[PDB]
Order: C-alpha cells, then sequence, then structure tokens
C-alpha cells in the first residue's frame, strides 16, 4: 500500500483513476505482487482499465457513487488485470 | 484421455476468431502511422507559427 | 470498438493459459494490444490539423508567413498515403491456420466419439467371472508370442506377475 500511494511529482491523477487504483489495493488484489512491480502494475491497470473497459471507468466517473453492481465488475476487472 | 480430448476440441474452434482478430488490430495500426503524420505536421506549423 | 477485438483478445488469453503450446503467441497478442494502445493515445492527442486562421494569424503582426505555413499544410495535407499491407499475408497465414484448425477439430472431434464407443464396449461388453485366455489369445496374439518367447527364453518365472499378484512357497 505505502508504495502504491507514490505519485510522480508535477503530474496529477483523475479521480475517476484514483477509485480504481485504490480499490486494488484495498482488496488486496496487488498484495501478491512484488514491491519491485508495483509501479509497473499501476500504469498498466491504468491502461488496462482503459484498454478493457473505459465504459467501466466512465461509469464510475459520472455516477460518482458505487454501487454494488459497479463494485462486482470492478472486483472482476480487477481479478482479470491481477491474473494478467 | 476424454478429458483431453474436450480441451483440444474447444480450443480448435475459437483459436481461429483470434487469430483473425490478432491480424486486424495490426492492420488499424498501419492506418495509426497516417495519423501519426498528420499531427506531426500540426504539431510542427504550431511550433514555428508559435516562435513567430 | 478496438475495444471489441480487445476484449476478445484477453478472453482468448486467460484461455491461452490452457494451452501450453504457446511460445512467444501470446507476446505477438502483447504487441499487437502495444501498439493498438499507442494508436489511441495517438489519436486522443491529435492537434488539429492546421493552424487558426481566425485567432492564431489575427495575432501576428508580421503576417506573411501565416498564408504560407497555411497554405503550405493545406497543401501537403496527406502527410503520408495508406498502407493495406494486410490482405495478402492475412489471407495465406489464414489458409494455413484455418488447414490446421479444422484437421485439429475434425481430429479431436472423431477420438472423442471414438473414446465414447470404447466406452461403452468396455461396459456392455467384458469377461471377467468367465474370462478364458483362449480368449485373450483371440484378442491379442501377444499372449501366445510372449509365452513361446519365455519357453524359448527359458525363463519360466515371469517378472512382475508376482509384484501384482501373489506367490507362495514354502521355502
Amino acid at each position: 500500500l505505502t508504495q502504491l500511494l507514490k505519485q510522480n511529482q508535477y503530474s496529477p491523477l483523475a479521480t475517476e483513476e484514483q477509485v480504481p487504483l485504490i480499490y486494488a489495493g484495498v482488496n488486496g488484489h496487488l498484495d501478491g505482487i512484488e514491491l519491485s512491480r508495483i509501479g509497473e502494475f499501476e500504469s498498466s491497470f491504468l491502461s488496462y482499465l482503459k484498454s478493457n473497459h473505459n465504459e467501466l471507468l466512465t461509469e464510475i466517473r459520472e455516477k460518482g457513487e458505487l454501487s454494488k453492481e459497479l463494485l462486482a465488475s470492478l472486483k472482476s476487472a480487477t481479478e482479470s488485470f491481477v491474473a494478467t | 484421455r476424454i478429458d483431453s480430448v474436450s480441451q483440444l476440441q474447444n480450443v480448435a474452434e475459437t483459436t481461429k476468431v483470434l487469430f483473425d482478430v490478432s491480424k486486424e488490430t495490426v492492420e488499424l495500426e498501419s492506418e495509426a502511422f497516417e495519423l501519426k503524420q498528420k499531427v506531426e505536421l500540426a504539431h510542427e506549423a504550431k511550433a514555428v507559427l508559435d516562435s513567430w | 470498438a478496438k475495444s471489441a477485438a480487445n476484449k476478445l483478445d484477453w478472453a482468448k488469453v486467460i484461455s491461452s493459459l490452457r494451452i501450453t503450446g504457446s511460445t512467444a503467441t501470446q507476446l505477438s497478442s502483447f504487441k499487437k494490444r502495444n501498439d493498438e494502445a499507442r494508436r489511441q493515445l495517438l489519436e486522443l492527442q491529435s492537434q488539429p490539423t492546421e493552424v487558426d486562421f481566425s485567432h492564431y494569424r489575427s495575432v501576428l503582426k508580421n503576417t506573411s508567413v501565416i498564408d504560407k505555413i497555411e497554405s503550405y499544410v493545406k497543401q501537403y495535407k496527406p502527410v503520408k498515403i495508406d498502407a493495406s499491407k494486410q490482405l495478402q499475408v492475412i489471407e495465406s497465414f489464414e489458409k494455413h491456420a484455418m488447414t490446421n484448425a479444422k484437421e485439429t477439430e475434425s481430429l479431436v472431434s472423431k477420438e472423442l466419439k471414438d473414446l465414447q464407443s470404447t466406452l461403452d464396449n468396455i461396459q456392455s461388453a467384458r469377461p471377467f467371472d468367465e474370462l478364458t485366455v483362449d480368449d485373450l489369445t483371440k484378442i491379442k496374439p501377444e499372449i501366445d508370442a510372449k509365452v513361446e518367447e519365455m519357453v524359448k527364453k527359458g525363463k519360466w518365472d515371469v517378472p512382475g506377475y508376482k509384484d501384482r499378484f501373489g506367490n507362495l512357497n514354502v521355502m
């Protein structure tokens, strides 16, 4: 988690991508990932989210509230991402 | 043996889908090159004009 | 969009886990993903093709070069010509792939039913409460071949017999 919360200087990060990234750490999906690869994972997760389900991202952004169904979809997405 | 066979059966059809799909994606990136050169020229033009 | 292709791709990646034949196949899919992800961010980055002759020309007070580069950009507005090269290689690849795919499909489909039939044969036919060695000699001449080979060899202890059947002795 501590490694995950670093942010590269002088670049902000959209809220719609804050909720996914934090979700992964919280649900413990990234616990398995080794520390050196945490950083690589972060950027990868964002690209993966953009390709696989930018529907999911857009829902997260606009609805702005995470319904159980959205959290469901998210759990799946994280599972898929972690597997690769 | 039946278990082994069942895996292979499903693979044979479905793999053909991916095979096509993969090359289809690669085609899109060819077209992206034409875009890249359009993008490039615009960036260059804006830059020279900015200096002016 | 591009995501349709990729949704089928990654579904197939986690299926490709269930094939050990892959070596660099997953790396080829990974590569197509890389450049696909590059083109979408390229396309999202895109500047408007030409400089604004409304705003960005009326700013300049030295203007006799904005008409030059405006017309030069709009002249050379095709900055690259099209490539469709996937129409010669994709059909060739598709032929070998299709052939091999169909071969595998038909082969394993046949084998499935062969095994099904064989499974049925073990269930519906099996003498095993009154099996005769004559029936086994008939089903394999391997029986007589081995018996004769053992007599010829001059070994009257067939190895393995007592390793999954008993034996008794007084000594």
